[PDB]
DNA sequence: ACTGTCTGGACTGGTCGGCGCTATGATC
DNA sequence: GATCATATTGTCCAGACAGT
């Protein structure tokens, strides 16, 4: 499964702790165990055997929005 | 020891057009043709089998004779080009091959037999004119100064544009913004048949290929098993052993594995091609796509189907290498990726197209023979049976046709074009002309735009306007193009260096891959070792100068190309070692003593060429005094990156590139003495100027390209003021009396023809003034030039409509009918010329070249060499004209607003070098980067007594006081276009129609009318100006009246015999109504009736 | 393809110091003194003299009847 | 109810000039 | 020789449509 890990520097411009973004996705993904370790996002499966669901759920994790509204891409203030 | 001049190196460069030319291309690719490429078109082809049992013909060796022609008589006789030009015949050579007939499988005598004609290029090696001095060239009515590299079919000169196609069998990579795909295209080449074979990634991980003539993209790991791999290890294996590559496979084949057996993905490919189809069928049709589709290139019999998966995989890894970020994509646009198919190729695949149609023409004809005769008359003599069931013209008509309408086989067209014969700079340029397979309506933003590889290739200015822009170039002064060698040579000679086979050893990530012409061959241990010593071996003179090394060394992947096919553009380049250039004083002075030549040079590996690939790994110095340790190369000549016509321009880089593009391509149009032998030419339009010039400020690379002993233009003495306003908007004004003193004086002569063609039943055409009695007759007085003969007096002056040659036809289905040709309506002049000749079919051909004397006049176009053009807006007297305090007179005067809103300094440098050249004597240098510089030039021009600037004080011509500023006079090079106002005004008021919609002629040879189109209705609408409209649209184009039957709105019918009318639909032979309309709008009833639509005209009251 | 018989210019006749000229400048001698002891002081003269290419040696060669 | 895919249509106007093509394998 | 039936069947944008 995906370790994934990020850098803090983005996060201090995403206005939002690590903590609450993986309840963005434990609501969300009830298939899935989602936990914290400092920086690092670490993701545990409940029943996971096959490669083949594995790429049908890890994308998913990526096409979700943690905050915001769909659509919306760079953003400037003037 | 000194760091060298431009000079020397200017004259390498002058050794090096003078040893090979400038339509080098075209006649190296013809040579290679004749010499191997009709012999390895026969060796595919191999055989004919008939329907005749237990029989087979072969062929062996074909040759060519000399180009010889057979009248109709039936004499042979050598053939010349200037003869094939006026008697409007093929210059072509008989293609001789013999044929060994295999009867009970032993072999009989050889049978030589002629296949057909096959045109020659001028000044080839199979042409006459290979090797004759220019007596000999003038003895045969031929200009020593013409290049050749072109062909005569039926007398009209033919030349072929090469083609900027993809380099073939090589697989680019690119990525879909749009589709989110990562997609990589080969088009493979296999005996004239291209093939694009495509592997794509989507969004999924999936990877998709796409074959032709498959109606929908199937998956990889399907065909990967379809063609030989069985289990999923070997498709594991057959791409890569990279871990990630290695888990994108599995990925793959996890979700392409409900298909594991052969026949299973075969299947599939039959349903997708052949829906609806037995199992069995879909089966052999799977099998067969597969073999002629998948990849042709690597071969077609199924041994070899496994090694296609090979070249899968190398697709594969570059599909998913793209898709991890392991490689770039590569640029479609780059020289290295893009190959330049000449004349050679396409007259390779023009022949393999005709042979093979004569090949099935032969069998047909001897299955023919065998079921009529039997096998008594067939193997009576089998050398007169084989002779006898071949159609030679059955080939040639295909071959020529091809060479005649410019349409090639596969879809190609437009490879063939008429040969510009305006003036010595058309004719070069168009020989030096690439074009591409892109559409010219489409917008190629990434195509269209310079590149950084053309750089000494393709010319970064000369490029033409509108639609053609960017798609359409030439080549560069320094651009070379490489000849076919064998490939299996170079292929022993790379295995022989220490290159492991690929079947050997399989690619790791410490080895450097080896790829010979875009095909992988193994890999090396060291490759920046290999690369070293293959350069070294070619500049010891060891291995051929086709052969070009390149190594990318990116920090992922390590790769060595080596390159030795044909359509590569490459550059000369200069070889630096150690911050020393290999090219010395003392190669300089043997180039200049004649002791050594071009090819000497290139052999002692002093200067080398580099294509697009190598010239990666190469850093070049612009100057030999900028030369570092870390350069590896020395540029020529910078002035060399331009092509023919923009050379002339002089002082290039003192004005804008639009200017320069303009001036470059009006070039081309400019009227002078392009031919020495234009008198006895037949061409069908050209120019001659009466006292051309060569330019004073010119470059020196046109003293050595040919235009200053065929110069197209004259030098103005050009003062810059604005004069009553008659030069406004880019206008010019002309001094009367340097006109009347024969200034930019012009002659336009038009050639036509007439044949007395010959009809069946006998019937044919007679030469001879006609009668009055017979319908048909223009006038008495239209025939007052003609003889007794039929035929034009030369020297005699003609106007519009006036008879040149008298030909009476015979009747269609009476008296004989009128067939004269005749002068356009709007053109005049003197005969120049009558000749008398024979065509093909032996039937008689008059030849009348008429010449009219061009005085230049308000509205013809003069353009100066930097994009300066404009039409003539008025003829001015010379007591009117101004005069400089030195009694100089201008010959023309420009407006000032022209010059600095153009950019255009250029032009003024060239002034100032033109009055120095003047008043010195000695000519002025304006080659790019290496001209005599424009202070140097000032400070002569301050040295002669004249001011730095140029500004001369000028009296009014009319007044004749001093004007109050001074006045910039200065000698430029104009030239006359041939946009001449003389043969581009039209007037119609009325005349002949169209036979369909009853609306006036096309053009202006047929007294036509103008369009009143779309836009200028829709312009007439904003006016508000109904009436107008109704007058311009209906009222003068197509006015008619019609019957309307009023009871069903069908179209009544008129009978003038019974005199009645009536609708037949409906009856009604009352209620009919007669209705104005357009004759368009009942072309369009009757295409809507056609149709099967009813339009029902409900009739109103006009009030 | 023949020299012009007048300068353009101002009409000075030129045709015949033309084929001087061009010995003379076979000859080896700085075609600008040539011009200045023919009398060709005027530059446009000059322009015609110099500009001014025979090629009609080469035409001739091309027989039309 | 969304979403990617297949199918269909248009791609500024005008002008000058040229080149070239629009049959053939049986039958008496 | 002179005739004669036959002569094969490139991109981008928008609307409609299976699939989930
Ligand atoms: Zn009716
Ligand atoms: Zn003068």
């Amino acid at each position: 499964e995906y370790v994934v890990e990020i850098d803090p520097e983005r996060l201090e411009k995403a206005g939002l702790d690590m903590e609450k973004v993986v309840r963005k996705l434990t609501g969300s993904f009830k298939s899935a165990e989602f936990e914290a370790e400092g920086y690092t996002l670490v993701v545990r499966p409940k029943k996971v055997t096959k490669l083949s669901d594995l790429r049908k759920i890890a994308e998913k994790v990526k096409k979700h929005r943690l905050k915001g509204l769909s659509g919306v891409g760079k953003t400037i203030i003037r | 020891e000194p760091t060298l001049t431009p000079d020397e190196l200017w004259l390498v460069m002058e050794s090096y057009w003078k040893e090979k030319g400038f339509v080098r291309q075209h006649l190296d690719s013809y040579n290679a043709f004749i010499d191997h490429g009709l012999q390895d078109v026969v060796n595919e082809f191999g055989e004919v089998v008939p329907d005749i049992p237990n029989f087979k013909v072969k062929f062996g060796k074909i040759r060519i004779g000399q180009p010889e022609f057979q009248e109709a008589q039936g004499q042979r006789r050598p053939l010349y080009p200037m003869d094939a030009r006026i008697r409007n015949l093929t210059y072509s050579a008989p293609l001789y091959l013999e044929m060994i007939p295999v009867v009970n499988g032993i072999e009989q005598e050889p049978v030589e037999v002629r296949i057909g004609e096959l045109p020659i290029m001028l000044k080839s090696k199979a042409c006459r004119l290979y090797g004759l001095s220019d007596e000999e060239l003038i003895k045969l009515g031929e200009d020593p100064k013409d290049p050749g590299g072109y062909f005569i079919i039926n007398g009209s000169e033919r030349v072929i544009v090469s083609i900027e196609d993809l380099a073939p069998n090589k697989t680019l990579v690119e990525r879909d913004e749009r589709q989110n795909k990562v997609v990589a295209k080969v088009f493979s080449y296999r005996h004239g048949y291209r093939a694009l074979i495509t592997v794509e990634r989507k969004k999924d991980g999936i990877l998709y290929v796409t074959i032709p003539n498959v109606p929908k993209p199937v998956k990889f790991v399907y065909v990967m098993r379809a063609l030989g791999l069985l289990t999923d290890k070997e498709i594991v294996e057959a791409v890569s052993d990279d871990p990630r590559i290695q888990q994108v496979l599995f990925d793959n084949l996890e979700d392409a594995s409900d298909i594991s057996t052969q026949e299973e993905a075969l299947d599939y490919i039959g349903r997708l091609a052949l829906p609806g189809q037995p199992k069995e069928y879909r089966l052999r049709r799977a099998e067969h796509i597969i073999d002629n589709n998948l990849l042709p290139h690597m071969g077609v019999d199924p041994e070899n189907r496994r090694a296609k998966a090979y070249y899968l995989g190398m697709m594969a890894l570059k599909v998913l290498e793209l898709s991890l970020g392991l490689r770039g994509e590569d640029d479609k646009d780059h020289y290295a990726n893009k190959r330049l198919k000449l004349a050679g190729d396409l007259l390779k695949d023009l022949f393999r197209v005709a042979f093979g149609q004569l090949v099935k023409d032969m069998q047909y004809q001897m299955t023919k023979t065998y079921q009529r005769k039997g096998e008594r008359y067939t193997f009576e003599n089998i050398q007169r049976f084989v002779r006898n069931s071949i159609r030679p013209d059955v080939l040639s008509e295909r071959i020529e046709h091809a060479l005649a309408t410019g349409s090639w086989p596969g879809g190609r067209t437009g490879v063939s074009q008429l040969l510009d014969r305006t003036n010595y700079m058309s004719t070069l340029s168009h020989l030096r002309r690439v074009t591409s397979p892109l559409s010219r309506d489409q917008p190629h933003f990434e195509a269209r735009d310079l590149h950084g590889t053309h750089w000494g290739r393709i010319c970064p200015t000369e490029t033409p306007e509108g639609p053609n822009c960017g798609l359409v170039k030439n080549l560069a002064l320094m651009s070379q193009i490489t000849t076919g060698i064998p490939e299996r040579e170079v292929r022993e000679y790379l295995m022989k260096m220490g290159v492991v086979p690929i079947e050997e050893r399989r690619p790791a990530p410490g080895l450097y891959r080896v790829y010979l012409n875009g095909v992988l061959i193994g890999t090396v241990e060291d490759g920046r070792k290999l690369v070293e010593r293959i350069r070294a071996d070619r500049r010891a003179g060891k291995i051929s100068d086709v052969i070009n090394v390149a190594l990318y060394e990116d920090e992922e992947v390590k790769e060595v190309y080596i390159n030795s096919d044909d359509g590569r553009v490459r550059r000369p380049l200069i070889v630096v070692e150690n911050g020393k250039p290999k090219l010395t004083r003392e190669h300089v002075e043997g180039i200049k003593n004649g002791t050594l030549t071009w090819s000497d040079l290139i052999r002692m590996g002093v200067i080398e060429y580099l294509d697009a690939e190598e010239e990666e790994n190469a850093y070049v110095a612009t100057w030999p005094w900028e030369v570092t340790e870390e350069h590896t190369h020395l540029e020529l000549m910078p002035a060399a990156i331009l092509g023919i016509p923009a050379s002339l321009v002089p002082y290039p880089e003192h004005n804008a590139a639009p200017r320069n593009t303009y001036g470059a391509g009006m070039a081309k149009q400019s009227l002078g003495l392009g031919w020495a032998n234009f008198r006895i030419r037949v061409d069908t339009r050209g120019h001659l100027m009466h006292y051309p010039q060569v330019p004073l400020v010119n470059s020196r690379i046109m003293k050595a390209v040919g235009f200053e002993d065929r110069p197209a233009g004259q030098n103005f003495v050009v003062a810059v003021l604005s004069y009553h306003g008659y030069n406004m908007e880019d206008a010019v004004i002309i001094n009367k009396a340097s006109i009347e003193r024969g200034l930019a004086r012009s002659t336009f002569f038009r050639t036509y023809e007439a044949e007395e063609k010959r009809y069946l039943g006998g019937q044919k055409d007679n030469f001879e003034v006609p009668s009055p009695n017979i319908q048909g007759y223009l006038g008495e007085k239209y025939y007052r030039h003609l003889d007794e003969d039929g035929l034009i007096f030369p020297e005699s002056k003609v106007e519009g409509k006036d008879v040149l040659v008298g030909r009476t036809s015979p009747p269609r289905f009476q008296g004989r009918r009128e067939t004269s040709v005749t002068v356009r309506p709007s053109e005049k002049g003197v005969v120049d010329k009558v000749i008398v000749t024979e065509t093909g079919d032996g039937t008689k051909l008059v030849k009348v070249t008429v010449r009219d004397l061009r005085i230049p006049e308000l509205g013809d176009k003069f353009a100066s060499r930097h994009g300066q053009k404009g039409v003539i807006g008025l003829i001015v007297p010379q007591e009117d004209m101004p005069w400089t305090e030195s009694g100089i007179v201008p010959d023309l005067i420009v407006n000032p607003h022209g010059i600095p809103s153009r950019m255009t300094v250029g032009q003024l440098i060239e002034a100032i070098g033109g009055k120095v050249a003047s008043l010195t004597g000695r000519r002025v240098d304006g080659t790019a980067f290496i001209g005599e510089p424009e202070e140097k030039l000032r400070k002569e021009l301050e040295e002669l007594g004249f001011k730095h600037s140029g500004r001369e004080i000028m009296y009014d011509g009319i007044t004749g006081r001093r004007l109050e500023a001074d006045i910039f006079i200065g000698v430029i090079y104009y030239q006359r276009l041939h946009h001449m106002v003389a043969d581009k005004m039209h007037a119609r008021s009325r005349g002949p129609v169209q036979v369909l919609t009853k609306q006036p002629t096309e053009g202006r040879a047929r007294e036509g009318g103008l369009r009143f189109g779309e836009m200028e209705r829709d312009v007439l609408i904003g006016h508000g100006a109904a009436m107008l409209l109704i007058e311009r649209l209906l009222e003068e184009s197509d006015k008619t009246e019609v019957w309307v039957c009023e009871s069903c709105g069908h179209l009544a019918l008129e009978d003038k015999r019974r005199g009645k009318v009536y609708c037949p639909v409906c009856g009604e032979d009352e209620r009919i109504s007669k209705v104005e309309m357009s004759y368009a709008f009942k072309l369009l009833l009757d295409e809507l009736k056609a149709m099967v639509i009813r339009p029902s005209l409900r009739l109103k009251d006009r009030v | 393809m023949i020299v012009p018989v007048r300068c353009f210019t101002c009409g000075k006749v030129l045709a015949d110091k033309y084929y001087e000229f061009k010995k003379r400048v076979e000859a080896g001698e700085d075609p600008g003194k040539v011009l200045d002891d023919l009398g060709v002081e005027r530059y446009c003269c000059r322009r015609t003299l110099l500009s001014h290419v025979e090629l009609i040696d080469q035409v001739m060669v091309y027989k039309v009847y």
